RNA sequence: UUGGGCUCUGUGGGUGCUUGGCCGCUGGCCAGACCUACUUCAAAGCCACCGGGGGUACCUACCGGUUG
């Protein structure tokens, strides 16, 4: 009813939950600000899909994020995949399908793992 | 699972391809085709003991 | 039970490997009784996932 | 490339349940498949079809004895007429009743048609082709007369020679004799007394004696003779005979009053032909095991034609020499795979019936079947050198045929007994791979050894799709492991690589420019990955882009129809520009592989006998008894071999039982003509062949204002500026114009023309001169043209090889055709006469 | 006339003119309605909906002025001879003219109305009544009434028979008199005078279901009912206002429906051609009224462009049904209700065409290759401010595309009562529409009910959104449409400049509708969203590319890379689609002023209409004009393409349509119409053309005589080794013709009886085939060798079928022992002749091959032909060496070019 | 915009290409009407779907006989 999509994010044993609902642009991880959540040097890496999308995509929404499990690199990676998959699914359910294809084409065009839980697998040379 | 794989023969003749074929007025094959006899020179004769 | 099952299949929610299912007498061999599962995106799948809280609309 | 694809010709079948006819000449063969009708020309091996269509299956066709006009009749009333040499629609018309009989008059003015009860004669409206100052009428069909002195279905009609009278075969055991007008020595009379129904009456040539053949195998010659008590003459029976076909009942009988021969076609698959007025058996023969649907004769009388409904089974049969003319087996299954040879003058199909069959694209005819495969046949594949095909089926065994001598020269079973569902082969023809539902490991064999090279593995479940890279090195498998597996094989140290997917795999295909590989996943998405940097160059959805639904027996809208949103297969274009895909769904998509858009979408059927083919259906035919096509009309017949229901309950795939009424549309695959400029989808109804209509659409390359056909002719004749004339001819791209100027240039200026000809315009010229090589009687002209081209642009074509690859291949097919057609005979004859002069 | 397009039909029409319908009952289950187009007549079914049963052919050359339909035949009088037009009456049956009525030569009057009864037909012209015996269709007499006054002698109103009176006609004068004449003797037997003679003229008259009572409608107002042999007035009614006279009347014979109980009969419907209302009276006690139907159509007005009225009423046979045909191209059949009482009927059937001409005209693209297809649905934007989806296939399955419960909106308000009117409530008229069914998924598009033009995405983006854009007159907002749902969507789009919309088009993929204003700005909206995304330009030099004038002619490339946009004055600007930015422009500012364009994909071709009466066609990639044309003489009304890039059709102000052949860059056709044609439309594949004239509502349909028959029309006006033509199949089977008969010999033989019938009667042309071309090949070859030209026998063997050819090639013989009698030697010399002719290398070598194959003993036994073999061998070795080196060079380097990295 | 909403029901259209309602139809009717005649010769066979193993007193059928 109310504009709401909910999207996971996957790593080895990091996993993250994010809730994309309508807003004016607030973003918090566990309730604390995004510019506060990381080992602060990876904060740019987390900032990435924002910097490809342009903020006005993020202008109309509001995201809560949950993360849990695992270490730091694991966590930040989970946050970014939740950001990406969540904003794609929010556009899917609530604006133009051509705009969803726009974000997906652009973001995937940048980096593959921002949309796929490509799992670390166990196939050495046999 | 399909069947037991059974041994099976099929006796060929020495006729041409267009003789083996089904019923048409004129084959898709041209003229360089229409003469090979379904069996190689190895088939028509094998030098052996 | 077989009411829910049969009605479910009539409105078509059960893929078998790749095909869909309309005709509730598709006999299922022992080899196929693993690859039965639910279809591309149905609300039954989302009943499952809405319950176990892995509901991810993507 | 330029994508303006239009409906070219039909193939994939030979016939359907419906009326067969001859041209009044005797060369053109008129056959119904479904709704669309095809003609086969029997002297030059030619064939095509007509661009009309019909919403149901065809029941009866008629033709004028002059020839040029055809009137096609589907069931449930609706009808369309067409001009046969200029194969266009002329008129549409609505009957509102199910036909049962049809006969054009030899007058070329009338035709008699039978709706089940009512009987109607209609005049034939004029055509704009036949009047000089004339046009189409608005409601052109005009009712002439109609009679309802009858009680049942009206089975057959036969005019007289004079077009004054005709006989009608009923179903209520009667025949009826009528006059077009009110004659003087005529009564609109009736022939009575039978046991099992007049299936066919016939006049003689002399309009004195007549015949009625009846379904219980009973013939009756009648004459207009007096009553046996002696102004007082009656059309009464003078003699009768039976065919002692013991345990059947015939269905279709024809009779040439010209040569006075009668042919009879039966329920036990064996027909009999007879010298009728003396009733002497010419002979009999079993054409099939099933039965006979329709029988016809040549106008001259030398040929017999038979269409059997159940199996494909169209055969024309020369009786005087006791040999066939053609005997064609069409699919009673779904066409699980299709592929042209790299030659591309032939397609081999494989259906789930067991039969596999090689047909040629020219002539539309089947040259061969292989039938040793004891189960439904899944996919097949060709090599680079194309002289060998590989087949995999559901018998659990792979077989490999050389395609110059046509034998199973390789036979595999896998040891731990599998059941194959997808196969592929190395392009060089060195190793086969096959992938299964029994044991999910993927299997590689080597064509020379034939013993098992290796199980590969790395798959959570069965491998659904198989494809090879045309270089010879890289494999891809695709499977419900949620994996796309790139298999690095023919280095020393083999490896895998995953492309993980958010979803599951249904098909994989390649770019000939082997950097690019695409995946069809069942959520609908298509994805192109760069093959070395194993990474997504692009992805796109296809759910709504193929969402065509409401298959019968579904209580969903065509909104939410699952399993009509899977792209069964994909294929890039011959250059590698447009991905073509098509599935279990009404529609086929065609996309650009650069910026990922729908270039072109195309329908797979218009028909409506078949099931889920028009994404909304209606509140008329939905009864309260459920959907109306579904109440079992296998329960109402007179044919016991129809009333039997040998089905088991619910098996979505193949069996002899064959519930096989209202099949759905599944568009079982597509294949591009490797010569380019044509492709064909293989579908449950048949095999629809679209081409590139570059003839009836104007398309210049890069024109100027002052470039006109008159100006081309001016610089041709007066100025004789040959290069400029050629390049403006190409710049216009008009077919007859370019043909004319090509013939116009003499064979000496070709060298300077190619010497200062532009490389922007070379490749289309190579295609065109290949077309000239294919279609024109000017060989040495074309060949010296080619020699000059290769002399000039040998280095440049060797530099590119890839933007020009399909044109290079069509040059290859031109030269190879000329070579294997002529120069073999040339050498053979010079050696022949040399030894004969040596004596 | 023209050379390409033949006239086929005028559509958009059920009953626009003033002529009333005529209605017959078929059996006890159907009622035929018959209505005049104006150049034809159609007959509709009543029970089977309101689909069209018969269409009248051929067209009358003039406007029809009268009709009536009997048990089978359609009698139609056409022609007002007072202005030029030839007149006549025709007899049709089942849409086709069976007969023609013999007019009196002395008829300088248009023929008003028609009546049929007994064995006689009577036809009233202006003051004159002519009679034919219907049993013979022959002229019998002519009735001439007389009055003292030039006015009073006029036969207004009409005439009728009573049901129980033998051969008596009842006519109304321009005076208030009704005259009874016996038609058998042709004698005026009686006349009846109007009571209270202030009433002027009998405006109508109708027999009642009771015996011998006539109802008379007076232009002065009174409705009277009178005994017609007693001359006894039954009732007066003051129902006609002075300048608002009644048009006509009818009684209810259904047997019940009056007295407010449902338990009474005798109801009168009456109507006036000044209104759009009709009126209902219970006749029993006081002849009371009970019920007004308010605005059953649009009433006629001269202040407005709206056209309408009420041309007739009728109670049919004994049922609650009443038809009214108006002049608003309008039929609505009404129905009395039983279970309650009701004053009025409610509607139960309808067919409608516009009340004003058609402004814009457009076709629908194919259900991409299916049946909904090229030539089914044509959208028409009528100057009655509406949008209609017309069916070329079955005219009934056309429909309006409503804008809601608009009629109920009016009824809640007072648009139907007595402020603006209903056209002023519906959206303004239509500048230009574009369609794209690249998403138009039909009735399922949005499940539910949706708001309209407002100024949620899962379900929508699953199936389907709106698909038709329309530019309107003076709104700054342009409008969307759900095509496959037949209603207005929810989306309007402004310009942002606020200037009223100039023109609108849509993406190749149904995604963004794009509008260009008269202010200059170009805007883009995503339909699934209904959201603005791009203005042209946003913020060469970027940021500054705005059009300085009105913007007509905006389209997009189908790849959606570049969008081309024409300013009315000045230039055409091409824009990077994704960036919203001006890439490349072309200006003709100081000499032209571009007034439109059409763009055909499949050709990358655009024609531009420019105010110097010219059309400039550009190929879009090479960014330069390619095909300019100067043929027009007024301003360009409308132009359209060919499917193929071969034709351009154009209509101008002077009712002159000129057609150009694009490849030859020439004039083909030019033809003048009776009216200026406003809009042009061409079927999405090449069969049909639809043109929209001015004034005449209901567009015209033409066919493609070129698509059927070939026309040679090119009149630009102002007012060496070769092959043959033989089947490759034929010569290859001539070489291979034993093995084919092996493969066509049946595996199991046919089982002939032991009693074999010897001497079957033969078939074909006297025992042998029809395939032998009919008129001694040895005589032919021998006389060619007596001559030097073997070419007759050569062409004979060329035209041979393969069996007879093999028979002939085995049938040779040396003969008597002479060099002039050996067909073998003559054959070899014919072959050497063809080789030095360099004509048929293939057939030559093939016939040589099979000849060598089956005559070897004789040729190694004879040397007189071995000489010929040696000479021919020299020639063939030369040809073989040349061609072999050539083709081997070609194929070898073909292989080297196809696989060089080895 | 001088009231509006949800929800349900009822009618017509269309959800496929525009050739009559009926009959004892080369014709007639729709208000119908006429109503019971005339008569030379029964038919050619075959096929024909029941769940499995098992019993056969009686019945049916087939085959081969028997009195009359």
């Amino acid at each position: 009813s109310v504009q709401a999509v909910q999207v996971f994010g996957k790593k080895k044993n990091a996993t993250a939950v994010a809730r994309c609902v309508q807003g004016k642009g607030l973003i918090k991880v566990n309730g604390k600000p995004l510019k506060l959540f990381a080992p602060e040097i990876l904060r740019a890496k987390l900032y990435e899909p924002i910097l490809i999308l342009g903020t006005d995509k993020f202008a109309d929404v509001d995201i809560r994020i949950r993360v849990a499990g695992g270490g730091h690199t694991s966590q930040v990676y989970a946050v970014r995949q939740a950001i990406a998959k969540s904003i794609v699914a929010y556009y899917a359910k609530y604006v133009d399908e051509h705009s969803k294809n726009l974000l997906k084409q652009e973001l995937i065009q940048f980096d593959r793992s921002l949309l796929v839980a490509d799992p670390r697998r166990c196939e050495p040379k046999k | 699972k399909p069947k037991p794989p059974a041994p099976t023969l099929t006796v060929v003749s020495d006729v041409a391809t267009v003789a083996m074929e089904d019923a048409q007025p004129a084959t898709a094959q041209g003229v360089a085709g229409g003469e090979t006899s379904m069996i190689a020179p190895q088939e028509v004769y094998a030098p052996s003991k | 039970t077989v009411q829910a099952a049969t009605k479910l299949i009539e409105q078509g929610h059960v893929r078998v490997g790749v095909e869909e299912v309309r005709d509730p007498a598709f006999l299922v061999t022992r080899n196929m009784e693993d690859f039965v599962t639910w279809t591309v995106g149905s609300k039954i799948k989302q009943n499952i996932m809405k319950y176990r809280d892995k509901l991810d609309d993507f | 490339m330029k994508t303006n694809f239009k409906f070219s010709n039909l193939l994939g079948t030979v016939y359907c349940r419906g009326n067969l006819l001859f041209s009044p000449d005797g060369t053109h063969l008129f056959s119904p498949v479904g709704n669309r009708v095809t003609v086969f020309n029997l002297v030059e091996n030619k064939s095509y079809t007509f661009p009309f269509a019909h919403r149901k299956n065809i029941s009866r066709i008629g033709l004028t004895p002059q020839g040029n006009l055809l009137l096609s009749i589907d069931e449930d009333g609706q009808a369309i007429l067409t001009n046969v040499p200029r194969r266009v629609v002329l008129y549409h018309f609505s009957f509102k009743s199910p036909v049962t009989a049809l006969a054009f008059s030899p007058s070329g003015r009338h035709f008699v048609v039978g709706l089940k009860r009512k009987i109607e004669v209609w005049h034939v409206p004029s055509t704009p082709d036949t009047n000089e100052d004339g046009d189409l009428e608005f409601a052109p069909f005009v009712r002439h007369h109609t009679h309802m002195q009858h009680f049942d279905d009206v089975r057959h009609l036969e005019w007289s020679s004079d077009s004054r009278f005709f006989l009608s075969a009923s179903k209520d055991l009667t025949a009826r004799i009528w006059s077009l007008d009110t004659e003087e020595g005529f009564v609109p009379t009736v022939l009575s007394g039978h046991r099992q129904g007049v299936v066919g009456a016939y006049f003689s040539k002399d309009q004195e004696t007549i015949y009625t053949v009846s379904k219980d195998g009973a013939v009756f010659e009648w004459k207009y003779v007096a009553k046996p008590g002696h102004e007082d003459m009656q059309w009464r029976i003078v003699n009768k005979h039976f065919f002692m076909q013991n345990a059947a009942t015939l269905r279709c009988a024809a009779y040439h009053a010209e040569s006075n021969l009668l042919v009879a076609g039966f329920s036990n698959g064996i027909f009999g032909l007879y010298e009728m007025p003396d009733f002497n058996l010419i002979h009999t023969l079993s054409i099939s095991q099933n039965e006979i649907d329709f029988v016809t004769i040549n106008k001259s009388g030398e040929w017999l034609a038979f269409g059997a409904s159940k199996l494909g089974q169209l055969l024309v049969w020369e009786w005087q020499s006791e040999s066939y003319i053609l005997k064609q087996q069409g699919h009673f299954d779904a066409m699980n795979s299709l592929v042209y040879s790299p030659d591309g003058q032939r397609i081999v199909t494989a259906a789930d019936d067991g039969k596999i069959k090689v047909w040629d694209v020219e002539s539309g005819f089947c040259i061969v079947t292989f039938t040793e495969h004891t189960s439904g046949v899944t996919a097949c594949e060709f090599a680079k050198k194309g002289s060998v095909l590989f087949t995999a089926s559901l018998d659990g065994s792979v077989r490999a045929w050389d395609l110059i001598r046509y034998r199973n020269f390789r036979t595999f079973t896998a040891p731990e007994r599998l059941s194959f569902t997808c196969m592929a082969v190395d392009p060089s023809g060195e190793v086969i791979a096959a992938g299964s539902i029994d044991s999910f490991d993927i299997h590689i064999w080597s064509v020379q050894t034939g013993q098992l090279l290796d199980r590969l593995s790395g798959h959570e479940g069965p491998v659904s799709s198989l494809a090879f890279a045309p270089d010879g090195s890289v494999l891809v498998s695709g499977s419900w492991d949620r994996t796309a597996r790139i298999w690095s094989i023919f280095s020393r140290t083999q490896t895998s690589e995953p492309l993980q997917l958010q979803s599951d795999v249904l098909d994989v295909a390649f770019r000939p420019d082997s950097k690019q590989i695409a995946i069809s996943t069942l959520d609908g998405q298509l994805t192109f990955w760069s093959v070395s940097e194993a990474q997504q160059v692009s992805g796109v959805d296809g759910r709504r882009d193929v969402s065509g639904g409401r298959r019968i027996t579904d209580r969903r809208t065509a909104a939410n129809v699952a399993g009509t949103k899977n792209f069964n297969t994909i294929r890039y274009s011959m250059d590698g520009t447009c991905l073509l895909a098509g599935g279990n769904s009404k529609y086929i998509c065609l996309y650009s592989t650069t910026t990922m858009v729908l270039l072109k979408k195309f329908t797979v059927s218009v028909n409506l006998s078949l099931s889920g083919t028009q994404e909304f259906l209606n509140s008329k035919l939905m009864t309260e008894a459920g959907p109306v096509g579904l109440l079992d009309d296998q329960g109402e017949a007179s044919d016991l071999e129809d009333r039997i229901d040998r089905s088991l309950p619910g098996s979505k795939r193949g069996d002899p039982g064959a519930r096989k009424k209202f099949p759905e549309v599944r568009v079982s695959g597509v294949a591009f003509s490797p010569t380019g400029n044509s492709f064909c989808a293989a579908s449950t109804e048949g095999l629809l062949v679209y081409s590139l209509d570059n003839t009836v659409q104007f398309d210049p390359f890069d024109l100027n204002m002052e470039i006109t056909p008159a100006s081309t002719l001016a610089v041709l004749e007066k100025e004789k500026d040959y290069l400029k004339a050629l390049v403006m001819a190409f710049r216009l791209n008009e077919a007859g114009l370019i043909t004319r100027v090509y013939q116009a240039i003499p064979y000496t200026d070709i060298g300077l023309v190619v010497e200062q000809f532009p490389t922007v315009y070379v490749p289309r010229l190579l295609r065109f001169v290949a077309a000239q090589t294919e279609q024109s009687p000017h060989m040495e002209f074309c060949l010296l043209w080619i020699r000059a081209l290769i002399d000039k642009h040998g280095p440049w074509l060797a530099a590119n090889r890839g933007k020009v690859d399909v044109e290079l291949r069509v040059v290859a097919r031109a030269v190879a055709k000329m070579r294997d057609e002529i120069r073999r005979l040339a050498d053979e004859n010079v050696y022949m006469v040399d030894y004969l002069l040596n004596q | 006339g023209s050379a390409i397009f033949a006239p086929y039909r005028t559509i958009g029409l059920i009953s626009p003119t003033g002529v009333p319908f005529t209605s017959i009952p078929l059996g006890k289950t159907t009622f035929q309605i018959t209505t005049s187009v104006g150049r034809a007549l159609q007959t509709y079914d009543l029970k089977r909906g309101l689909n069209l049963v018969f269409v009248t052919r051929p067209q009358t050359p003039s406007d029809i002025t009268a009709t009536h339909a009997w048990k089978e035949r359609v009698y139609a009088a056409f022609g007002d001879p007072r202005n030029g037009e030839p007149q006549g009456l025709w007899v049709f049956q089942r849409g086709k003219k069976v007969a023609e009525l013999p007019l009196p030569s002395d008829l300088d009057q248009p023929i008003k109305q028609i009546l049929i009864f007994g064995g006689w037909i009577v036809a009233c012209a202006l003051t004159r009544i002519e009679v034919w015996k219907a049993a013979t269709l022959e002229h019998y007499t002519t009735i001439f009434p007389a009055a003292s006054k030039k006015g009073d002698n006029e036969l207004t109103g009409g005439a009728i028979n009573m049901p129980t009176f033998l051969n008596k006609i009842f006519v109304g004068r321009k005076d208030g008199w009704v005259e009874i004449w016996n038609v058998s003797t042709g004698k005026l037997i009686y006349t009846l005078l109007p009571p209270s003679p202030d009433c002027g003229a009998v405006t109508c008259l109708q027999p009642t279901p009771a015996l011998s009572l006539l109802a008379i409608a007076y232009s002065g107002g009174p409705l009277v009912i009178q005994n017609v042999l007693t001359d006894k007035t039954v009732l007066l009614l003051e129902a006609g206002t002075d300048d608002a006279p009644v048009t006509s009347i009818s009684f209810r014979t259904d047997g019940l429906g009056a007295g407010q109980d449902g338990r009474k009969d005798g109801v009168m419907a009456t109507a006036t051609s000044v209104s759009g209302d009709v009126t209902f009276w219970d006749l029993n006690k006081g002849g009371r009224i009970m019920g007004v139907l308010r605005s059953a159509h649009n009433p006629p007005s001269r202040h407005n462009i709206v056209r309408g009225g009420i041309s007739k009423i009728e109670f049919l046979a004994g049922q609650p049904v009443i038809v009214t045909s108006g002049l608003d191209n309008s039929l609505k059949t009404w129905i009395f209700d039983e279970s309650p009482f009701s004053p009025v009927p409610r509607i139960l059937h309808q067919r409608s065409g516009h009340a004003a001409p058609v402004r814009c005209l457009h076709f629908l693209p194919s259900d991409f290759d299916g049946a909904e297809g090229g030539n089914k649905w044509l959208l028409s934007g009528g100057k009655d401010r509406s949008l209609w989806g017309w069916s070329l296939r079955r005219d009934g399955q056309s429909a309006e595309l409503s804008q809601g419960a608009i009629r109920k909106k009016a009824r809640k308000m007072g648009l139907l009562a007595g402020t603006t009117t209903l056209e002023d409530l519906k959206a303004p008229e239509i500048t230009c529409i574009a369609s794209s069914l690249n998403r138009d998924g039909g009735m399922g598009a949005i499940p539910g009910k949706q708001m309209i033009w407002d100024k949620n995405a899962e379900l929508s983006g699953n199936t389907g959104w709106e698909s038709v854009v329309t530019a309107h007159k003076d709104d700054p907002y342009a409008r969307t449409w759900f095509w496959g749902r037949r209603r207005a969507g929810r989306w309007a789009f402004k310009t942002g400049d606020g200037e009223p919309v100039s023109t609108v088009a849509i993406s190749s993929c149904g995604t963004f509708a794009l509008v260009g204003s008269t202010g200059g700005s170009i805007d883009m909206f995503n339909l699934q969203s209904g959201r603005h995304r791009q203005r042209f330009p946003s913020r060469f030099a970027p940021g500054t590319g705005r059009h300085t004038n009105a913007v007509t002619g905006i389209v997009v490339d189908p790849l959606n890379r570049h969008v081309v946009s024409c300013s009315l004055d000045g230039k055409v600007k091409f824009w990077d689609f994704i960036t919203g930015n001006l890439v490349d422009e072309i200006d003709w500012a100081p000499m032209t002023k571009i007034i439109g364009c059409r763009y055909h994909p499949g050709n990358d071709l655009i024609a531009f209409a420019c105010d110097d009466r010219s059309i400039r066609v550009v190929d879009i990639e090479t960014k330069n004009t390619i095909r300019e044309f100067w043929g027009c003489r007024g301003d360009i009304n409308d132009f359209c393409f060919s499917p193929d890039g071969r034709w351009i059709v154009a209509a101008s102000q002077d009712s002159i349509i000129r057609v150009w052949d694009l490849p030859t860059a020439h004039l083909i056709d030019a033809f003048r119409l009776e009216q200026p044609c406003t809009a042009l439309a061409f079927s999405h594949t090449g069969e049909y053309l639809a043109g929209a004239m001015e004034g005449s509502l209901g567009v015209q349909i033409w066919t493609n005589r070129t698509l059927f028959r070939h026309v040679p029309t090119r009149q630009i006006s102002e007012s060496m080794m070769t092959l043959s033509l033989v089947p490759r199949s034929r010569w290859q089977t001539l070489l291979h013709i034993d093995i084919i008969k092996a493969r066509n010999k049946p595996k199991e033989p046919p089982k002939a009886p032991e009693k074999a019938p010897f001497f079957l009667p033969p078939v074909g042309q006297n025992g042998i085939s029809s395939l032998i071309p009919q008129e001694t090949f040895t005589s032919k070859l021998l006389v060619g060798g007596a001559k030097g030209d073997y070419t007759d026998f050569i062409e004979h063997l060329k035209a041979l079928p393969p069996a007879a050819a093999d028979l002939e090639l085995r049938s040779l013989s040396i003969g008597n022992g002479d060099e002039a009698t050996n067909e073998l030697l003559h054959f070899i010399r014919a072959l050497t002749s063809r080789l030095v002719a360099r004509r048929d290398y293939e057939l030559t070598q093939a016939w040589m091959t099979v000849f060598l194959r089956l005559h070897f003993d004789l040729i190694m036994e004879n040397e007189e032909l071995l000489q010929a073999l040696g000479e021919w061998r020299e020639h063939q070795a030369r040809e073989r060496d040349r061609l072999s080196e050539l083709v081997g060079y070609c194929g070898g380097v073909v292989s080297f070019l196809r696989s060089p990295r080895t």
